[PDB]
C-alpha cells in the first residue's frame, strides 16, 4: 500500500 | 542358508565400514544377504554405504525391503527419508521422518531429521523445536546440537552462548580426533571460535564425502592439455556456478565473462542449476563465449567428462561448500588447473582444489595455513561487483530541502532533464549534489510519499514512489532492468528519524554476535540521538535482538528494524543512512559493495578468518584507510567520530561518493584484465612443469 512509517509535515 | 553366517559377515563388514573402507563393506553386506536374504540388518546397512556412494535408488530399495522384514525398524524409516531428501522427495521423507516418531516416539533421530527437513525450508522455529525433542529424548547427540546452534545463531538466540560455542568446540575436536564426519558444516565454522586447523580439517572430511561418491565411478585419470596449441593461442577458463540467475554470485560477476579478451580466452559457463528465466541467466549465457548447463547431466562422471573434451585449462569453482555445489566434478579433475573465486569464503580443505583466489588484504600470508590450497593474489581485492552496471541511477542524485544528502533522494537516468525543468534548483558543490528547494514541485513530491501514492506526473516526468518499484516495474525491481522513471527515496518511508545520525547494518543476522550487539549498543550510547538500523532477515529474531538491546541499556527507539527488500530497493534505501557498521564476526560481502555503491561509508574490523577481513579488503581497495579499525575500541571510537563529527562525516562520504567510480573497486573491465594476468601466471607456472604454488 506504500504509506510511510511517519508522515511529513507543512 | 544359515542367519548365524550372515550375521558374522554382517558384523565383519561393520567393522570394515568403521576401517573407512566402503567397499569392502558392500561386499560383505551383499555377502550376507545371500546367505540369508530375510535379514533386515544387512538390508539397512547395505542402503546406509550405498546412499554415502551416491546409489540411492538402490539405497532406498533396500531399505524398503528391511523395512518390509521388521515394520518396528525406526532408523530404517528415518534413513530412508534421508536417501528420500536427498532425492528431492520432501513429501515422502516427512511421512519416513514422521511414521518412524509414530513407531517409536522416543526415537531422537527421527525427530532431528524432521527438524532439519524444517530448517532446510525455512521453518526455523519449528526447526528449534524439534532439535530440543530430539536432543530432550537423546542429550548427547552432535548432529541435533550443531544444527540447533545454527538455527539459535540464524535467529539471534544468545542464551548461553559462551557455554554452547565450547560445546561445539569440544565435538568438533572429539569427531576430528575420532575420524568421524564433523557436526558443524564448513560454511558454518567461520561462525564458531574454532582453531583455523579445526576449519580446515572440517572442509577436508566434507571434501572427501566427493570421493566416496565418484571412487564408485572407478573413472581413470583425465590427460590434460600441455600447451595452447589446439585452443589457437587461447586460454580456456571455465566457471562452474549452480548460482548463474538471480543470485548474489551473478550480481557481483555477470559481466565479467563478456570482458574478457577473446584474443587471449575462451570462456566456458558451466551452469549447475536449470534456467530460472532472469535476465542474469540471459545475460551470462549470450556474452560467454559456450554455456553449458551441466543440470541437464546429473551423472558427474559424464559432467566431467563433458568439461574434459572441451579442453579447460583453469576450472573455477564458484560455489565451494554452498547449496548446489558439485564439487565432484572437481575431484575427478578434469582440468590441469583447478581453483576458487567467489561463491566460497574459505578453503575447499580438499586436494582437488590447487589454488584459492584472493588479494593480500584478505588472505595475508600469516594466515596463509587456513587454506589447503595455494593463495593466489589479485592486485588490489579479488572482490567485485556490477552495481555501475546494474545501477547506474544510482550514480547522481539530488535532495529536497524541508540541506542533507540523506533525507528525501531522487534517483533517476533522465533525472538532470527533469531538474533542469525546474525554475529554481540550488548546487551543493563538493561532483555535485542538486538541491529541489520548497515550492509547489516539492509539496507535490512529498505528498505522494505522505499519500501512499505511487507516481505522480510533474513536468511530464515519471515521479515514483520508491516503496512502489516492483508494481511499477518487476524487472527493475530485481535489478534486472535499470529504472525508466525517477525514484523518490525518504527516511519517513522506513520509519528512520530525521534529525538523527543513522547506522545500518543490512547483513542477515545470523552474522551478529553478543560482543557485535556490545559495540553497536557502546556507539549509541556515546553518539546522542543515533540509531542503528537493522532488517527482519530473518523476522523471527528481531525480538530476540530487541531483548539484548534492552539489557545492554538501549531503550525501545534505538533500534529500527525494516523489512527486506527487493534488490535495487535494498541498494537504494542505503543512501539515507550515514554510516554502515560491518559485522566483525562475517563481514558483509555482497551487502558490502551494496552499501559502498549508496556512498555510505562502512566501519570494518578485519579479523583472521577470509570471511571477517573482506569489508577491509573493499575499504583498501576504495582508498578509505580511516574506516579500518585495529581492535574493538578503535572501532567504537571511528563510528563515533563519524556520528557525533558532522563535518567530517561530510567529507567521508564524499570520499566514498567519488572513489567508487574512481577506485578499482566497481571497475569490471580492470578486474577482467587482472584476473586474465593471474591466469594466465597459473598456466605459465604449469606449462613450465611446476605443481601449484602461491602468485604474486
Ligand atoms: C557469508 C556469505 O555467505 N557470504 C557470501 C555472500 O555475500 P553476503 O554475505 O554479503 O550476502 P548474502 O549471502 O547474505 O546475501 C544477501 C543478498 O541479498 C540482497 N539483499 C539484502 C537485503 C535486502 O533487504 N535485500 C536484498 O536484496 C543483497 O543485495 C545480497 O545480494 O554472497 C556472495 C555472493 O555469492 C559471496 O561472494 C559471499 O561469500
Amino acid at each position: 500500500q506504500f504509506m510511510p512509517v511517519y508522515q511529513i509535515y507543512l | 542358508s544359515c542367519p548365524t553366517h550372515a550375521d558374522s559377515l554382517n558384523n565383519l563388514a561393520n567393522i570394515k565400514r568403521e576401517q573407512g573402507n566402503i567397499e569392502e563393506a558392500v561386499r560383505l553386506y551383499r555377502k550376507a544377504l545371500e546367505v540369508f536374504p530375510e535379514f533386515a540388518a544387512a538390508h539397512s546397512n547395505l542402503a546406509s554405504v550405498l546412499q554415502q556412494q551416491g546409489k540411492l535408488q538402490e539405497a532406498l530399495m533396500h531399505y524398503k525391503e528391511a523395512i518390509r522384514i521388521s515394520p518396528t525398524f525406526a532408523d530404517a524409516y528415518s534413513n530412508m527419508g534421508n536417501t528420500l531428501k536427498e532425492m528431492q522427495d520432501v513429501q515422502g521423507a516427512l511421512q519416513c521422518y514422521t511414521r518412524a516418531i509414530q513407531i517409536n516416539p522416543a526415537f531422537a533421530d527421527a525427530h532431528s531429521n524432521l527438524a532439519s527437513i524444517h530448517k532446510d525450508s525455512g521453518n526455523i522455529p519449528e526447526a528449534i523445536a524439534s532439535y530440543r525433542t530430539a536432543l530432550k529424548l537423546k542429550p548427547d547427540f552432535p548432529d541435533a546440537y550443531c544444527n540447533l546452534a545454527h538455527c539459535l545463531q540464524i535467529v539471534c538466540d544468545w542464551t548461553d552462548y559462551d557455554e554452547r560455542m565450547k560445546k561445539l568446540v569440544s565435538i568438533v575436536a572429539d569427531q576430528l580426533e575420532k575420524n568421524r564426519l564433523p557436526s558443524v558444516h564448513p560454511h558454518h565454522s567461520m561462525l564458531y571460535p574454532l582453531s583455523h586447523g579445526f576449519r580446515k580439517a572440517i572442509a577436508e572430511r566434507h571434501g572427501n564425502l566427493c570421493l566416496d561418491k565418484i571412487n564408485v565411478l572407478h573413472k581413470p585419470p583425465y590427460e590434460h592439455p600441455k600447451d595452447l596449441k589446439l585452443s589457437d593461442g587461447r586460454l580456456r577458463v571455465g566457471y562452474v556456478s549452480s548460482d548463474f540467475g538471480n543470485h548474489p554470485t551473478s550480481h557481483l560477476m555477470q559481466s565479467i565473462p563478456g570482458m574478457h579478451n577473446p584474443d587471449k580466452f575462451e570462456v566456458f559457463c558451466y551452469a549447475l542449476s536449470p534456467d530460472d528465466g532472469t535476465n542474469f541467466r540471459v545475460k551470462v549465457m549470450a556474452e560467454a563465449n559456450h554455456f553449458i548447463d551441466l543440470s541437464q547431466i546429473p551423472c558427474n562422471g559424464k559432467a566431467a567428462d563433458r568439461i574434459h573434451q572441451d579442453g579447460i585449462h583453469i576450472l573455477v569453482n564458484m560455489n565451494g561448500y554452498t547449496k548446489g555445489a558439485r564439487n565432484e566434478l572437481f575431484a575427478l579433475r578434469p582440468a590441469p588447473i583447478q581453483a576458487m573465486w567467489l561463491g566460497y569464503p574459505g578453503t575447499s580443505g580438499a586436494l582437488f582444489m590447487d589454488y584459492i583466489i584472493t588479494d593480500q588484504e584478505t588472505s595475508p600470508a600469516e594466515v596463509a595455513e587456513q587454506y589447503s590450497e595455494k593463495l593466489a593474489y589479485m592486485p588490489h581485492t579479488f572482490f567485485i561487483g556490477d552495481h555501475a552496471n546494474m545501477f547506474p541511477h544510482l550514480k547522481k542524485k539530488a535532495v529536497i530541502d524541508f540541506i542533507y544528502d540523506n533525507r528525501i533522494v531522487l534517483n533517476g537516468i533522465d533525472l538532470k532533464a527533469f531538474l533542469d525543468s525546474l525554475p529554481d534548483v540550488k548546487i551543493v558543490k563538493m561532483l555535485n549534489m542538486p538541491v529541489i528547494p520548497m515550492n509547489t514541485i516539492a509539496e507535490a513530491v512529498i505528498e505522494m510519499i505522505n499519500r501512499g501514492q505511487i507516481q505522480i506526473t510533474i513536468n511530464g516526468f515519471s515521479i515514483s514512489n520508491g516503496l512502489a518499484t516492483t508494481q511499477i516495474n518487476n524487472k527493475a525491481a530485481t535489478g534486472e532492468e535499470v529504472p525508466r522513471t525517477i525514484i523518490v527515496t525518504t527516511r519517513s518511508q522506513y520509519g528512520l528519524p530525521e534529525d538523527a545520525i543513522v547506522y545500518c547494518n543490512f547483513n542477515q543476522l545470523y552474522k551478529i554476535d553478543p560482543s557485535t550487539l556490545q559495540m553497536w549498543a557502546n556507539i549509541l550510547k556515546r553518539v546522542p540521538n543515533s540509531v542503528l538500523w537493522l532488517l527482519r532477515f530473518p523476522a523471527v529474531g528481531e525480538p530476540n535482538i530487541q531483548q539484548y538491546a534492552q539489557n545492554m541499556g538501549l531503550p525501545q527507539n534505538r533500534i529500527i528494524f525494516s523489512p527486506v527488500a527487493p534488490k535495487e530497493e535494498h541498494v537504494r534505501r542505503g543512501q539515507l543512512a550515514d554510516v554502515c557498521l560491518d559485522t566483525p564476526l562475517c563481514n558483509g560481502h555482497t551487502t558490502g559493495m551494496d552499501v559502498l555503491w549508496a556512498g555510505t561509508p562502512m566501519v570494518t574490523m578485519p579479523g583472521e578468518t577470509l570471511a571477517s577481513r573482506v569489508a577491509a579488503s573493499q575499504l583498501t581497495c576504495l582508498g578509505c584507510l580511516e574506516l579500518i579499525a585495529k581492535n574493538r575500541q578503535e572501532y567504537e571510537d571511528i563510528a563515533v567520530k563519524l556520528g557525533t563529527d558532522l563535518e567530517y562525516l561530510k567529507k567521508v562520504r564524499g570520499k566514498v561518493w567519488k572513489q567508487r567510480i574512481s577506485s578499482p573497486l566497481f571497475n569490471t573491465k580492470q578486474y577482467t584484465m587482472e584476473l586474465e594476468r593471474l591466469y594466465l601466471q597459473m598456466w605459465e607456472h604449469y606449462a613450465a612443469g611446476n605443481k601449484p604454488d602461491h602468485m604474486i
